[PDB]
DNA sequence: GCATCCGTGAGTCGAG
DNA sequence: TATAATGGGAGCTGTCACGGATGC
């Protein structure tokens, strides 16, 4: 019930790491070159550091602000590109009627032991989620229509059939076959993410998708 | 994005990755008006091609162009946006040299005029919807 | 949450089309004074004063609670712009 | 209260005077106090050195000398004036051959003094001079980054001072010199300066294969003459090679001391880096008839040297702080003064023909403006020439050691990636390492160490004590970062007994890198942790067990701490908080020993032992550049005995000579509600009740009136159609009353203009008629407090054409100026925080019986979410906490140095003796374990806190020792479950508050181009709807909003009139037209020649100009 | 840059409803001014808007029924509130304003996350939307408690964070 | 034990079934009831709860 | 460029 | 004169003309005003007969924008210059007793 | 009439004259004393317009 | 066909 | 409205990475 223990392990606030900070040891620095110093910071936050090992502390918090700093007009930018490309991008319509579709793997070939495992759970709903049929599926005795928009449920159920070797892929209606003009068709689109149904039709695709790759940009380390 | 923690639909880098595969490269003009080398929309080839091929003409030979999102952007039909977003002397001069009309089709044009834009309560299949109380609505079914 | 928000998004095609729906409507509740109203005195909206109870002035929580009812029918190419204007303000002149 | 201090290192320095990085630059830079005959050739007497004699009759300088300020500083920023010394040339005219001299004493305009403290005064606003750090010049070797073989030399000098140069060995061999963006073959200058292929042969041969790169045969052939000649045509094309301008150019391009001046810094680098000696700063000399090389030939040779790997040739680090210097005030001042002076000598030049060319006096020959122009200009409109930080003393004396990158001779920030911003290992004990600004300037801006120098060549200093055999000697070596690199220096805390090093081993540092090393090996030893700090990141107590992070934020935001009605001391300090009241002239002190004649709010009259009556006017109420009130109270009584150097007032911001930036609040560390959520803040509202956390504020309106083509302004009393009500407070002039409370809309200062050309619209004349009233001539423009602003008249001035001593900008009749403050008291959205990093807004303001409150009945101040701390990692405000209880309990404060203080054993210690005091009253006054403790006690146990099985007094006192207190919620009246942080905390009010920064808009100022609504609160002009909100409306898919924003919100003008009157009458909005900022594009579109138009769906025209623009 | 846009240091509002901010009474007087002229009309409060505008002018004329006629005139009706950077769409959003007296808005602990608020001095810009159709947009489509999972991923995005999770965890 | 995944769970199934204006209300009591008890809870930091293992 | 530089020439060839 | 585009700060971002607002384009709050006037000063004018409305309309110029001397009225209405002086005097008085009981366009005192 | 689309052409002499209200024919700006704009300079009202509505 | 030149980009809102 | 006078003068350097054209 210790208040850090607590906080971490909730969620509240903190991480393992910052913790270790806090009463373990501080770690290894790196110098400014980027190459870490052979003696580590000894001293936890508890204990205090010595004014030598604070300064060699120094040389990443600062790499860090700048990293930080410069990152951010790097991802600005992006977003800014990404933006201009896919602002025309709407739903405009319900079905383009486009026989075509893309094929999204539960299996992903492993180089390390040259074999295939099955993909991570959240990579595969994230391939998955939302996304309409692109033809009948049936697994486990379930039958998966065409035109059906894949429930979180939906998805971890053919996770599960893919575990029983049922399927080893998914067709699935997208962005990337669909044939409308200047823009989208709701059945190759999906879910609107943020109302876990059918995307209504005029909903800006193009910018919210750019909003939503960028806006994690000055997070990526 | 995985490596970094962050939940992403692989949907959005779809919708974008299919911008960046907009464009296709002239092989053989066939017996078209096209020229070897020249660049253009996909959709504009299709169509063309339909038009030649279902008229008994030779059809025109095309590629596949993988380009950034920055040389898409800035290659859009719509100039008021390409001009918008970069290279704005670059845009204009070639723009008006052609003497290009922009068809509003995409947001920033109509941002720009100050238009009600395309999406939305824009999206010209909610935008017409009337609302009339039944009484009203008997009442009118006269005529 | 606008009360039975899940309802109205229920009644419609596109979520836009509801709030277009609910614009135009307010529109003529406010053009006609709310004299025209589909709603009946114990379901007419209400504002809390210092003086007491006055009818609600908020022309859009008044359209939504009409559109929960039903009684409003909505869609494209009903009537002639015309004819509804004009009937409008034979039945309910401002 | 009791001070007790922790540590046991020994200063055995204190610091430098802190201000003395701009006072002595300064100093140096003027020599006034110097006699003529015995300046040194340095500053403003270098400047006209080099300037002079002037050439051709011959003009030269003989002696300057600077007069007294006309005006004195508290004149000066009353008037808008520069503070500044009259500057007097003395010159003689001289004829050569005509044997006469017609000598004159010419006025040179004014030159701007630094005051006491190290800042000016410009036009009436204090201004700070920040350093600027820049890479030295010098002479470089930095490795080819496309070859890894080949080096590059760069030969660098003073910025604004010649072109850098640039050697290299080249693919083929050749060797290739660049200068001005041009590259030619070295060899051909090297035959220009007289050498000989036998002579460089003899002198490089020795490094094989280079110096066959170097030969070629056609140059050898030519000599000097030939090849200056073929070098000037490489230069430049097109111009006849007459012999006297080859040689005019490439002097002028190396040899020219005017033109080309390499730093004595630089000097002194090239000196030591290549083992030469210069006989002066310049790259090669003119000698009778030849050219002479200094740099060249020692340059290549280095660089030859190099490219063979030969055993002690040195590539340079180039952000060592040896290479890197600092060009303070004096430096970058006398360079201006340079230019203007170069260019003042330009005119004499010119002068010096037309016109009578035998009757002139030096006064004739010279003309002022671009001196004057050049200071002004400097002093002005320059970068580096800031508004003086004065939120509180420790604002401005932090001010002053900041260190730029950015300015003048500077890098852009697109120049500025990783290696400049870094924290290079030469920083230790120079620049600090935490201060340093958070986001984009990150890495530039930084602050001067505290124990740290600014030496004669501009290179920053660090004092170290030697180390002979074991003994610690208490003489001090200031050293440059170039000569650190030599030594062993051991840390400062490493132990010792009397002057002997007392451990086996000791941590050391070779070249930067940590080492452990026995006594033998320790040659230096550093002075103190203090060292490696700014001053600012020096106030902060427990820094040892602070983030860096953090700290950062800690150190910046002391900056920020307004000056408090009541502020205190905080009851941990590092010990540094009195020393800065001092070197920050803010407290007054008395100069000898003597006694206390006369005490007053006003003043303070002192007699000292030499019988003289000395009398110390104070301060009183005086706005700062931010607002914040500085004034001077007496910390002394009448006949009061007081010694040299005693504190006679103290300052904005200060307690009995130590520094007060906040107040010592009891804090309590839980959640509460989730008022504290994220970073928010909650407070007792016995807060206000005592008046913690109140500061005063004045605010300076000003007003004008001037001569109109249509008549005069004047200021009066008489506004037409205003009621007695409006114009109550002001008094007969027109001027509100000093004393009197201003709210919005209230008139601070009565005005008339005379209305224009005026065209009443029949609508006017009917009404007029309907009234039978006229129309006056005036039009009201009188000044008005502006929204949100208000308070207490405090003062006024009024300057008026053609009354004694004043003169106003042309065609300025009068000029007035309404000074109001107002006492601001802590409140919902203002911003606080300590020295650790905390910052926190406050989100609610509890009444007393709400906030958490212990046993006794005493009320928490302040509480803090914990949330705020693991993440954050800065553990300093814990411990600052614990300590601040048993201070608070014990009636006493410390002084807690950084990186050597009170351990928490020391503080368990301190808590113990305060428990005592804490519960042990408790029990004399015949109370017992309430029932609650008993509880919180079962859950403490539970919690692994305290030892089951001891008494609950023991078991408190465990608790306690520990920091935690039983807490009653003062709601219910039942305790926190468990047990508490509380403790005394330093907390301060940053200059951020609500009411600065509240602001709203219905409809206001438009642009003049675009239409579109002005920025800015001071403007009253709506917020920046920019693209990102614009895509937030889009993926929103909200149509009409947008596109209200694009039009009835901004520029479209019929738009936005029709929607108001809409909305007035209780109408829907219109549909929105054409914005009007389109209309701008499509004619600056027309502007370019290029034809925008706007179609039907039938491709006919459509005319969004309404007819207005086509014939 | 856009009309009837105002802005304002941020604090959080532990007791407001997800659908609801604090909006300073002086901002929201400013904000709705033309429409507190109309219903200062309609009521007595005024013989007409043009001395409306005149007795909101000097502060010390302001009486309390015009308070009492501003509640009435921003009823029903949301403002958006937006803090920079607007990464996503997320960092406008609709509330219907709860007017408070002080000078700071006051922001639910729900929406912080989508906005990447916190109250270490955060400052973020109202804006009234106009028409019907404005306000209808607004109040369906952008209001705070419509959206609460993530577009990007479809997760939630209205969730408990820190303090909550602190005590039901506990 | 609730904690951060849990609840995001529990208001991910409950914007499913119950529907939005529900899980709103939800959100509201989970905040509410979240704070009421994170105060009494006596959660707090003292030095000493930094414990450093006797490992290290 | 430099159209000084150009000029002086052209007035150098006369 | 100064540059209206003379940069204002260290940073590239904004320029002088930025803080001049526009003196000559009508505010939305005047044109309202302006507007208002004359829906007031019509709702005045009913209250008057239409010749008498109109002498003052034509008088002081609200229609065409030009005011006219009281003979060309007299021509226009085909009574006496005199009589055209008298009915706009007693519409004038007429007006005055309507204003000082009814209390509208005394706001627009300005 | 609506817009639903924006040409942009390059513009021949002609147009330009056709756009054009007049010649600029002065480098001048404003009267020194009076102020009003100089006739045939870069701001007059002959060619761009009244400085004064309807005046 | 690869070297190298020129030209164009490089977050938002705020205050000032 | 006439002695003769005849080719300028300053510069500013510590980014970085791309597309595209131009030249070797
Ligand atoms: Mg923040
Ligand atoms: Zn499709």
């Amino acid at each position: 019930f210790n208040p850090l223990y607590v906080m971490a392990q909730s969620g509240a606030r903190g991480n393992p790491q910052q913790i270790r900070q806090l009463c373990g040891l501080r770690g290894l620095m790196q110098k400014p070159s980027g190459e870490t110093f052979e003696v580590p910071v000894r001293s936890s936050f508890r204990e205090g550091l010595t004014v030598l090992e604070y300064f060699i502390s120094s040389h990443g918090a600062r790499k860090g602000g700048a990293d930080t700093a410069l990152r951010t007009a790097d991802s600005g930018y992006l977003t800014r590109k990404l933006v201009d490309v896919t602002h025309e991008i709407v739903v405009r319509e319900a079905d383009c009627g486009t026989t075509n579709y893309i094929s999204v793997p539960l299996f992903q070939p492993d180089e390390v032991t040259r074999s295939l495992r099955l993909r991570k759970r959240a990579d595969i709903e994230a391939g998955l989620y939302g996304r309409v049929l692109a033809r009948e599926v049936e697994v486990l005795g379930v039958r998966l229509e065409e035109g059906r928009y894949l429930s979180m449920d939906d998805v971890h159920l053919l996770i599960k059939a893919a575990e029983a070797g049922e399927i080893q892929e998914v067709p699935v209606r997208s962005p990337l076959t669909c044939q409308t003009r200047y823009g989208v068709c709701q059945k190759c689109y999906g879910y609107d993410l943020s109302m876990a149904r059918p995307v209504s039709i005029g909903e800006a695709v193009g910018i919210v998708a750019a909003q939503s790759i960028g806006e994690p940009g000055t997070q990526l380390t | 994005y995985r490596a970094q923690g962050v939940k992403l639909h692989d949907k959005h880098i779809e919708i974008v990755v299919r911008q960046m595969m907009k464009y296709v490269e002239v092989t053989d003009p066939g017996d078209s008006r096209l020229l070897e080398g020249q660049v253009l929309e996909k959709w504009d080839v299709e169509a063309l091609n339909e038009r030649l091929i279902a008229e008994g003409k030779t059809p025109v030979a095309w590629k596949p162009l993988l380009m950034g999102v920055t040389k898409s952007a800035l290659s859009t039909k719509s100039w008021l946006s390409a001009a918008s977003f970069q290279n704005t002397t670059h845009v204009l001069t070639e723009a008006a040299i052609a003497g290009k009309k922009d068809e509003l089709i995409g947001l920033k044009e109509n941002v720009i005029l100050g238009r009600l834009i395309p999406a939305g309560t824009g999206s010209d299949f909610v935008r017409f919807t009337q609302v009339v109380d039944q009484k009203t609505l008997k009442a009118i079914e006269e005529a | 949450a606008e009360p039975g928000i899940d309802k109205l998004f229920g009644m419609v095609d596109s979520k836009y089309r509801l709030t277009v729906v609910v614009a135009k409507r307010a529109q003529q509740l406010l053009r006609h004074g709310f004299k025209n109203t589909v709603l009946e005195p114990e379901e007419r909206p209400k504002m809390q004063t210092l003086e007491g109870l006055f009818d609600d002035p908020n022309a859009v929580t008044w359209a939504m609670k009409e559109l929960l009812t039903g009684r409003l029918v909505f869609g494209e190419n009903l009537v002639p712009e015309d004819r509804l204007q004009k009937e409008m303000e034979r039945l309910y002149p401002v | 209260m009791e001070i007790k201090r922790f540590g046991r290192i020994r200063e055995v320095i204190p610091l430098p005077p802190l201000t003395e990085i701009q006072v002595e630059s300064y100093r140096r830079a003027l020599q006034a106090d110097v006699p003529p005959e015995k300046r040194e050739n340095v500053g403003i007497q270098a400047a006209f050195r080099e300037t002079f004699p002037i050439e051709e009759l011959v003009l030269d300088f003989l002696e300057y000398r600077l007069g007294e300020p006309p005006f004195p500083q508290d004149e000066c920023r009353e008037k808008d004036l520069t503070y500044q010394a009259p500057l007097y040339a003395r010159l003689q005219l001289i004829h050569k051959d005509t044997g006469l001299i017609k000598e004159d004493e010419v006025f040179l305009g004014h030159i701007p003094l630094m005051t006491e403290d190290g800042s000016f005064i410009i036009n009436g606003a204090d201004r700070v001079i920040v350093s600027q750090i820049h890479r030295s010049p010098g002479v470089y070797f930095t490795p080819d980054p496309a070859r890894p073989g080949r080096y590059i030399a760069s030969i660098i000098p003073l910025p604004k001072r010649g072109p850098w140069i640039d050697l290299e060995v080249e693919p083929n061999g050749v060797v290739s010199m660049k200068v001005n963006k041009r590259k030619f073959p070295l060899v051909l200058l090297l035959r220009v300066l007289g050498y000989d292929q036998e002579t460089l042969a003899r002198e490089l041969g020795a490094y094989g294969e280079l110096v066959q790169g170097l030969m070629d045969e056609s140059v050898f052939a030519m000599r000097p003459e030939e090849a200056l000649i073929r070098l000037f045509t490489l230069l430049r094309p097109g111009d006849p090679p007459k012999r006297d301008k080859a040689v005019a150019y490439v002097y002028g391009l190396i040899a020219d001391p005017r033109r080309y001046d390499l730093g004595e810094a630089g000097r002194y680098k090239a000196e030591e880096k290549l083992g030469i000696r210069l006989s002066g700063r310049t790259l090669a000399r003119f000698e009778d008839g030849e050219f002479k090389d200094e740099v060249f030939l020692p340059t290549l040779r280095y660089l030859f040297a190099l490219t063979a790997g030969v055993p002690g040739h040195e590539v340079d680090d180039i952000d060592h702080l040896g290479n890197r210097r600092i060009r303070t005030v004096g430096e970058l001042m006398t360079d201006q003064f340079r230019v203007g002076l170069a260019r003042l000598a330009r005119g004499v030049r010119e002068r010096m023909l037309m016109g009578s060319e035998d009757s002139l006096t030096p006064a004739k020959l010279v003309n002022s403006r671009p001196l004057e122009a050049a200071i002004r200009e400097f002093f002005s409109r320059s970068q580096l020439s800031q508004f003086k930080d004065e939120t509180n003393p420790l604002s401005s004396l932090r001010h002053k050691r900041r260190i730029s990158a950015l300015g003048p001779g500077g890098l852009t920030r697109e120049r500025a990636g990783f290696d400049v911003r870094d924290v290079h290992r030469t920083h230790y004990g120079r620049i600090c390492p935490v201060e340093t600004p958070e986001g984009a300037n990150i890495g530039l801006i930084t602050s001067l160490a505290a124990y740290a120098r600014v030496d004669e060549l501009g290179f920053i200093r660090t004092p170290y004590r030697r180390v002979v055999g074991g003994v610690v000697t208490d003489e001090v070596v200031y050293m440059t970062a170039t000569e650190e690199d030599r030594y062993t220096i051991a840390q400062a805390n490493t132990p010792l007994e009397g002057n002997r090093i007392a451990a086996e081993r000791v941590v050391a540092r070779r070249k930067g890198e940590p080492v452990i090393v026995s006594p033998e090996e320790v040659e230096f030893m550093d002075v103190s942790p203090k060292q490696v700090f700014s001053v600012n990141t020096n106030l902060i107590p427990f820094l040892e067990h602070d983030d860096a992070n953090r700290a950062l934020m800690g150190s910046n935001m002391q900056t920020q701490a307004v000056p408090l009605i009541r502020a205190q001391a905080p009851v941990v300090m590092t010990g540094l908080e009195e020393r800065v009241v001092r070197d920050s002239l803010a407290a007054l002190y008395a100069e000898e020993d003597g006694e206390v004649a006369k005490v007053d709010g006003n003043r303070i009259v002192v007699r000292y032992e030499d019988g003289r009556l000395v009398e110390y006017p104070l301060r009183r109420f005086y706005r700062s550049n931010q607002g914040t009130a500085l004034d001077q109270r007496p910390r002394v009584v009448v006949g009061q005995r007081v010694r040299k150097g005693d504190l006679l007032a103290d300052g904005p911001a200060s307690e009995n000579g130590f520094l007060a930036l906040g107040q010592n609040v009891l804090v309590a560390i839980m959640p509460f509600d989730g008022y504290n959520f994220e970073d928010a803040i909650v407070i007792s509202e016995e807060l206000l009740k005592r008046d913690f956390y109140t500061s005063i504020h004045i605010e300076r309106y000003e007003i004008e009136a001037r001569d109109t083509k249509l008549g005069p302004e004047r200021i009066t009393r008489d506004i037409p159609h205003l009621s007695e009500a409006a114009l109550r407070d002001l008094d007969e002039e027109g001027v509100v009353r000093i004393g009197a409370e201003v709210k919005p809309g209230d008139i601070l200062v009565g005005r008339t203009s005379f209305k224009g050309e005026s065209e009443p619209t029949p609508e006017e004349r009917l009404l007029r008629s309907i009234f039978g009233e006229k129309a006056r001539d005036v039009k009201d423009t009188s000044l008005r407090v502006p929204p949100g602003e208000g308070g207490i008249v405090v003062r006024t001035v009024r300057l008026r054409r053609g009354d004694p001593g004043v003169e106003l900008k042309p065609g300025v009749r009068e000029v007035v100026r309404v000074y109001v403050a107002q006492k601001r008291k802590l409140q919902v959205g203002d911003k606080l925080a300590n020295r650790h990093g905390n910052k926190g807004v406050v989100a609610k303001i509890l009444p007393v019986e709400d906030m958490p409150h212990l046993p006794d009945g005493t009320p928490v101040d302040v509480i803090l979410n914990p949330l705020g701390v693991p993440s954050r990692m800065n553990l300093g405000q814990i411990l600052e906490t614990h300590l601040g209880l048993a201070g608070y309990f014990l009636g006493q404060r410390y002084i807690s140095p950084i990186f050597d203080g009170a351990k928490e054993p020391e503080i368990k210690e301190l808590l113990a003796q305060a428990f005592e005091v804490y519960f042990g009253k408790r029990k004399g006054e015949g109370f017992g374990v309430d029932k609650r403790e008993v509880e919180v006690l079962r859950r403490a146990e539970k919690l692994g806190l305290v030892t089951p099985g001891k008494t609950p007094e023991e078991q408190l006192k465990e608790l306690f020792l520990q920091g935690k207190v039983v807490l009653y919620d003062g709601r219910t009246g039942e305790p926190i479950e468990g047990p508490i942080v509380v403790g005394q905390m330093f907390i301060m009010k940053l200059y951020h508050m609500v009411e600065d920064k509240m602001h709203a808009r219905s409809t206001g100022p438009y642009s003049l181009i675009t239409q579109q609504p002005l920025g800015g609160k001071a403007q009253f002009g709506g917020q920046r709807f920019g693209e990102m909100e614009v895509w937030a409306l889009e993926a929103y898919g909200a149509a009409h909003t947008l596109q209200e924003m694009l039009t009835l919100k901004s520029d479209d003008i019929e738009g936005r009139n029709a929607a108001y009157e809409a909305i007035i009458k209780g109408e829907d909005v219109p549909e929105p037209s054409v914005p009007e900022s389109f209309r701008v594009l499509v004619k600056e579109l027309q502007a370019l020649a290029l034809d925008v138009q706007t179609l039907d769906e039938k491709d006919n025209p459509v005319d969004i100009f309404e007819g207005l623009a086509s014939k | 840059r856009v009309d009837y846009s105002g802005r304002s240091v941020i604090v959080v509002g532990p007791q407001l409803k997800l659908h609801q901010c604090g909006l300073p009474k002086r901002m929201a007087l400013e904000l709705f001014k033309p429409f507190l002229l109309k219903k200062m009309e309609e009521k007595g409060i005024a013989p007409n808007v043009k001395a409306a505008r005149r007795m909101l002018e000097r502060q010390r004329d302001i009486k309390d029924e015009v308070w009492d006629a501003l509640e009435e005139v921003i009823h029903g009706k949301v403002v958006l509130l937006n803090r920079a950077p607007t990464l996503h769409r997320l960092g406008i959003q609709a509330f219907q304003p709860v007017l408070v007296e002080g000078q700071s808005i006051q922001l639910h602990p729900l929406v912080c996350e989508a906005f990447n608020a916190d109250f270490d001095g955060d400052q973020m810009a109202v804006h009234v939307p106009l028409s019907s159709f404005a306000q209808a947009e607004a109040r369906i489509q952008m209001l705070s408690a419509h959206n609460l999972l993530s577009p990007a991923s479809g997760e939630p995005l209205a969730k408990p964070s820190r303090d909550i999770i602190l005590g039901l965890y506990y | 034990p609730q904690e951060k995944n849990s609840l995001k769970d529990l208001v991910y199934q409950a914007f499913l079934r119950l529907g939005m204006e529900k899980t709103a209300r939800l959100l509201d009591a989970l905040k509410y009831y979240g704070f009421t008890f994170s105060t009494t809870s006596g959660i707090t930091i003292g030095i000493d709860d930094a414990v450093i293992p006797e490992e290290k | 460029s430099d159209p000084v530089r150009q000029y002086l020439h052209e007035i150098g060839q006369v | 004169p100064v540059s209206l585009e003379t940069p204002i700060g260290d940073e590239k971002d904004s320029f002088y003309g930025d803080f001049i607002p526009d003196e000559h384009l009508p505010s939305p709050v005047d044109a309202a005003t302006q507007s208002l006037l004359s829906e007031e000063l019509e709702k005045a004018l009913s209250k008057l007969s239409e010749r008498e409305a109109m002498v003052l309309k034509l008088r002081k110029g609200l229609i065409d924008g030009r005011e006219h001397t009281l003979e060309e009225v007299g021509a226009f209405f085909g009574v006496t210059r005199e009589r055209i002086r008298q009915i706009e005097n007693k519409a004038l008085r007429k007006l005055k007793y309507h204003e000082s009981r009814t209390r509208k366009l005394r706001d627009f005192l300005d | 009439k609506e817009v639903r689309k924006v040409r942009i052409a390059l513009a021949s002499p002609e147009k330009i004259r056709s756009w054009s209200y007049g010649e600029v024919e002065k480098p001048e700006t404003i009267n020194y004393r009076t102020l009003k704009p100089e006739r045939d300079g870069l701001f007059d009202e002959r060619i761009f317009g009244p400085i004064k509505d309807y005046e």
